[PDB]
RNA sequence: GCGAGAGACCGAUAGCGAACAAGUACAGUGAUGGAAAGAUGAAAAGAACUUUGAAAAGAGAGUGAAAAAGUACGUGAAAUUG
RNA sequence: AAUAGGGUGAAGCCAGAGGAAACUCUGGUGGAGGCUCGUAGCGGUUCUGACGUGCAAAUCGAUCGUCGAAUUUGGGUAUAGG
RNA sequence: UGCUGUAAAGCUGGGUCGAACGGCCUCUAGUGCAGAUCUUGGUGGUAGUAGCAAAUAUUCAAAUGAGAACUUUGAAGACUGAAGUGGGGAAAGGUUCCAUGUCAACAGCAGUUGGACAUGGGUUAGUCGAUCCUAAGAGAUGGGGAAGCUCCGUUUCAACGUGCUUGAUUUUUCAGGCCAACCAUCGAAAGGGAAUCCGGUUAAAAUUCCGGAACUUGGAUAUGGAUUCUUCACGGCAACGUAACUGAAUGUGGAGACGUCGGCGUGAGCCCUGGGAGGAGUUAUCUUUUCUUCUUAACAGCUUAUCACCCUGGAAUUGGUUUAUCCGGAGAUGGGGUCUUAUGGCUGGAAGAGCGCGGUAAUUUUGCCGCGUCCGGUGCGCUUACGACGGUCCUUGAAAAUCCACAGGAAGGAAUAGUUUUCAUGCCAAGUCGUACUCAUAACCGCAGCAGGUCUCCAAGGUUAACAGCCUCUAGUUGAUAGAAUAAUGUA
RNA sequence: UAACGAGAUUCCCACUGUCCCUAUCUACUAUCUAGCGAAACCACAGCCAAGGGAACGGGCUUGGCAGAAUCAGCGGGGAAAG
RNA sequence: AAACUUUCAACAACGGAUCUCUUGGUUCUCGCAUCGAUGAAGAACGCAGCGAAAUGCGAUACGUAAUAUGAAUUGCAGAUAUUCGUGAAUCAUCGAAUCUUUGAACGCACAUUGCGCCCUCUGGUAUUCCGGAGGGCAUGCCUGUUUGAGCGUCGUUU
RNA sequence: CUUGGAUUUACUGAAGACUAACUACUGCGAAAGCAUUUACCAAGGACGUUUUCAUUAAUCAAGAACGAAAGUUAGGGGAUC
């Protein structure tokens, strides 16, 4: 047969992300002396739309502690953050929406976003619109914090990892139907080349494991082993179960 | 009516290939190539157009006198009047409160 | 590659693709592909001159051993043709 | 970079009428939409028309689809033979 | 012309021809053709046959010539009908451009003509492009893979400046003061971007030449003005104004710099139209008539605006206000001002130019003279530019070079004199490459002068909703083998 | 299943040369001329009937017959060409 | 009976076989060891009195010098060309030179005749700007020189 | 379901519901309904009144608000039944 559409994406010729209009990478500040020992104050200059992103971004200006210079940061805007607001980041920052605090400095039940998986990676968890991270508890002896991720998973993170207080702005986006193929076209025009999708069952046997037949049908189980190889992993990969989800999981 | 042609090799209606139609002293209708319209100098605080400053294409500011490019005030050609006024009042009031917070702190550094 | 001497070899549809302004003309976007084409006469002596014609040419003449050698050039087969 | 001229008439807004209230009705205004008729354009339904040693190794004529967007298109650029 | 042999063949007469060749005994082989849809070359019948029929359409005369359906000129009849059969360009071609000569071949008839053939001529730039910038991307270096051709990576685990700015020194040595996040390079003749216009001129070039009038950048540099004894100016309540009117490192901003649609407003060009001053046409009759000229560039000065802003004042009986309902104690309405100069007006440029007439010069290079070139109006008009608005998106609609302002306060500054080229005037320079022509029913690609394909700009009158269809003006073509007839069968 | 469809199908109104059943007209061909001038195809060729025969002959056998050179049409045959 | 068709012969066509040639090819043998950063092989563009190509050459351009030789070259023309001679022609020979723009190709770049920087001289009233002439500036590696870096490290002095 | 240690035992944790006993011929609300603590928000009946207004009222076709459980649509939760 032929190389299937799954495998052509790794080469990344026409499958790279369309990034001309993007407004910068959304990251926290580099963890420095001020954030480790006290707090540093910045001011929100802009709240802007980032193409390909549901969450708006905030442009926050900080002073450089060591040279006469202004540093502009690109944060993910939490809902309620406004232009001209003062943003405080550090160990001694107060528990206000938009402030960046270490996870150990936040009491249980604190809603936090753009949380660091590892100390200083500048934000990994809960970055999309309407999403957040809940702080479950602390383990001060081991310097660890328990959090709940938007997927429902419980994670143990260093208490020195940082997060931004509040919920990511732009939530409720999925509640409205797109209603049109053109709307999805414009949605993916600034994301990547993944739309529209032809069904593999509608192809020929060269194109896909599902192609061929005198009727459109998969022919074999569409649940594929985790240990299958590239060109085989088309369908439900390592599916623990199938069918309509009934009851609680 | 007389019809005109472009005066340059560019045949396309691009942003830099805009023309006007002008009648010459020879009684002819010719195309006159129009330079791109200048944009106004704007405030760095509020983004509004600054008054008293000439609207020129950026290289033309080098060849014009200084009175065209500035206003006789602090932040003259950079900030508008209202944004400078707000800076002055904010600087004065905030620094006044800095003294108040200092003397008050010294009041709690000798009795508590 | 350079320099030589040879052959029971081929003799211009052969022998190298190329005996010649041949890796030329020409084709292809490109990698590449790639021909055809030698011979008047010892010597141009390559036909002065007259005449018919708009001219090309023709008819006389002239050169030559030969024009049954005139560059559409040694010989000049067959198909095909008057 | 390009895309006549019409039809329909969504929100929002103005005025009037009715009602105890919750609210309802009418006339305008407005100018929405992968809306619609229809040019340029893009496409290519049918005649199973012409042609079918063609004008053409896919064209010609009428008829037709669509025609403000998942639109059409120049140039630059990327992806290369299991 | 015959003879010999069963035969494969051998020999011979005549003609043609011009330089080598044969018999016999042996040797040797790339050694014998009717075929292989054989190979290469050549030639027939078909056959003077199929055919040379899309794109409305030609005709008379003269000239030229040996020769004219086809060339030239004149007269006419037509068509394209401004989304053109008009006038330019990008790609591509490459001399096809122009003049002269010229007809063997080519232009599927012809040819005196030609994009053919031959000989010459022709492309003029500081301002138009390239050049420079960065885009998607391409790609060296330090490194790391790979047997290697080379692959990855683009500042990457790097000691990465051929650094600058000054006071200089004339001691051709220096003294230092700042920084070195990022930063090789290539990548757009449609993106970004320093600066030019009008009139004239050639057989063929022109935003390039000539005449005149400007502008930008780089450099040098003096005078005037400005400023200083209160050293680095004044005025205005303010918005802010001006001829100027210090400002290092470093920093902050702005411009470059940005979708699309809708109606509205303003301008420009075009369309329409009145008077007057000219010219042409019609005139049996009518028509103070029909057509036409009456124009004004870049650049300089003054003035000119929606929006926005400032001062005054204090608002319900709410008012102002758009086609579109938004605004006002976060200060409306009212009154008075400030600003951007888009755009228009006046003046200079500039009437001296161009245009329209009339009168004269002459084989005549080329003219010379006189007069006029003026004053308006109109709009749901067309196109286009701009403006203030409004709608729209799970879509929010490049970058960089480059230029400016501001913050900062380093350093340097006067009185018998000091400073500055962001005020005026003056001086010098601007290199390299492209530039002709076609851009298509004949200059490109489809084997070709092929009904195909190939990006874009300008756009008159009537009818009309209309940039449709139909007719016409300017411009351009009248090209497509032709003649005679008009059966069948066609095609439309 | 409203709306939509150059999708497939049945019926009805309107409409008509689709038909009964054909006729007439126009232009361009065809046609004839001057000039220009291919190609497919071709063992040899080219009248029938029967016979036998590789069982459907242009040729063979037996008969019918049979008279130069040809033009426009035509599509039975050449088990026509590709 | 003509015409027409077919056959044959003569002459003339069409065409280029046959014959005969041959500065070419092919194969065998013998001898030799010599490309390039001192810039090769290759490419592009030019160069002649009148040349398009081939051949030769490089702005010194169908060639300059030198050695040898000894009267040509030739299609035409023409010497401020030559003949008992420093003398015609000559890739005869060849030891000195020239050798455009390139190319491993070397300042950077190259779909550009694009853009720098350094030294000396020179023109424009110029250490700085503009013009011209000449000479330079690639990378890896080796030896050496100089200038450096690192509490890697030795000695000494508080 | 259980020798792979079930059931049982102690400690710890997480989820959702639900508010026992107190709880009654007791309370509140227009009805449906309402039961852990505290805070906040706005209501309400009765009582008291030598306050106030003076007929403003009763019931009501049309028309409205609320309306157990089950059920429907879309998110979230889904312990127990
Ligand atoms: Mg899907
Ligand atoms: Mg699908
Ligand atoms: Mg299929
Ligand atoms: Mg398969
Ligand atoms: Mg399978
Ligand atoms: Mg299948
Ligand atoms: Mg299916
Ligand atoms: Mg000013
Ligand atoms: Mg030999
Ligand atoms: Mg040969
Ligand atoms: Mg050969
Ligand atoms: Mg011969
Ligand atoms: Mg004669
Ligand atoms: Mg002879
Ligand atoms: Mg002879
Ligand atoms: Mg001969
Ligand atoms: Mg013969
Ligand atoms: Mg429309
Ligand atoms: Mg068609
Ligand atoms: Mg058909
Ligand atoms: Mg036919
Ligand atoms: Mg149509
Ligand atoms: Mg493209
Ligand atoms: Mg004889
Ligand atoms: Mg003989
Ligand atoms: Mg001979
Ligand atoms: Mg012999
Ligand atoms: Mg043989
Ligand atoms: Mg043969
Ligand atoms: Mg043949
Ligand atoms: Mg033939
Ligand atoms: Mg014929
Ligand atoms: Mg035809
Ligand atoms: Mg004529
Ligand atoms: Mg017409
Ligand atoms: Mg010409
Ligand atoms: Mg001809
Ligand atoms: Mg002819
Ligand atoms: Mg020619
Ligand atoms: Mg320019
Ligand atoms: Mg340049
Ligand atoms: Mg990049
Ligand atoms: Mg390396
Ligand atoms: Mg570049
Ligand atoms: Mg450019
Ligand atoms: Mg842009
Ligand atoms: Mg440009
Ligand atoms: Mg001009
Ligand atoms: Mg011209
Ligand atoms: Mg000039
Ligand atoms: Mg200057
Ligand atoms: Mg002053
Ligand atoms: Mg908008
Ligand atoms: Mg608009
Ligand atoms: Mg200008
Ligand atoms: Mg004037
Ligand atoms: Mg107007
Ligand atoms: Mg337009
Ligand atoms: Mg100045
Ligand atoms: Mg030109
Ligand atoms: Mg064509
Ligand atoms: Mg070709
Ligand atoms: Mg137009
Ligand atoms: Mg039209
Ligand atoms: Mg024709
Ligand atoms: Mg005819
Ligand atoms: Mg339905
Ligand atoms: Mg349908
Ligand atoms: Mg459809
Ligand atoms: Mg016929
Ligand atoms: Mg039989
Ligand atoms: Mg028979
Ligand atoms: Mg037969
Ligand atoms: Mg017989
Ligand atoms: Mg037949
Ligand atoms: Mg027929
Ligand atoms: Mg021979
Ligand atoms: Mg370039
Ligand atoms: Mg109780
Ligand atoms: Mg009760
Ligand atoms: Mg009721
Ligand atoms: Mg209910
Ligand atoms: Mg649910
Ligand atoms: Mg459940």
């Amino acid at each position: 047969g032929r190389v299937i559409r799954n495998q052509r994406k790794g080469a990344g010729s026409i499958f790279t992300s369309h990034t001309r209009l993007r407004k910068g990478a959304a990251k926290l500040r580099t963890l420095d002396y001020a954030e480790r020992h006290g707090y540093i104050r910045g001011v929100v200059k802009q709240i802007i739309h980032d193409p390909g992103r549901g969450a708006p971004l905030a442009k926050v200006a900080f002073r450089d502690p060591y040279k006469y210079k202004l540093r502009e940061e690109t944060f993910i805007a939490n809902e309620g953050v406004y232009t001209g607001q003062f943003i405080y980041a550090g160990k001694k920052a107060s528990l206000n929406v938009g402030n960046i605090l270490p996870l150990g400095a936040c009491p249980e039940g604190t809603i936090v976003s753009n949380v660091e998986e590892k100390v200083g990676d500048r934000g990994a968890l809960g970055r999309t619109s309407g999403n957040y991270v809940i702080i479950i508890g602390h383990n001060p002896d081991e310097n660890k914090t328990r959090v709940k991720l938007p997927s429902g998973a419980k994670k143990i993170i260093s208490s020195d990892a940082r997060g931004v207080i509040g919920v990511v702005a732009g939530g409720g986006r999925i509640d409205k139907p797109l209603l049109k193929a053109g709307r999805a076209f414009h949605k993916y025009k600034v994301k990547r080349n993944s739309w529209p999708k032809t069904r593999g069952v509608a192809m020929n046997p060269v194109d896909h494991p599902h192609g061929g037949g005198n009727h459109q049908h998969i022919g074999k189980a569409s649940t594929i082993s985790r240990g299958a190889v590239s060109g085989q992993k088309a369908g439900l990969i390592a599916a623990r179960r199938t069918g309509l989800l009934r009851g609680t999981q | 009516a007389q019809r005109v042609t472009y005066r340059r090799r560019n045949p396309y209606n691009t942003r830099s290939n805009k023309i006007k139609v002008v009648k010459t002293p020879g009684g002819k209708l010719v195309a006159q190539h129009v330079k791109k319209a200048a944009s106004r100098v704007k405030c760095g605080d509020c983004g509004s157009a600054l008054a008293g400053i000439s609207t020129l294409r950026p290289r033309q500011y080098a060849q014009v006198s200084k009175t065209h490019k500035t206003v006789q005030r602090a932040y003259g050609g950079s900030r508008c009047a209202n944004c400078v006024k707000e800076r002055i009042v904010r600087a004065f009031l905030i620094e006044e409160q800095k003294i108040v917070k200092r003397v008050l702190k010294e009041q709690q550094d000798k009795e508590k």
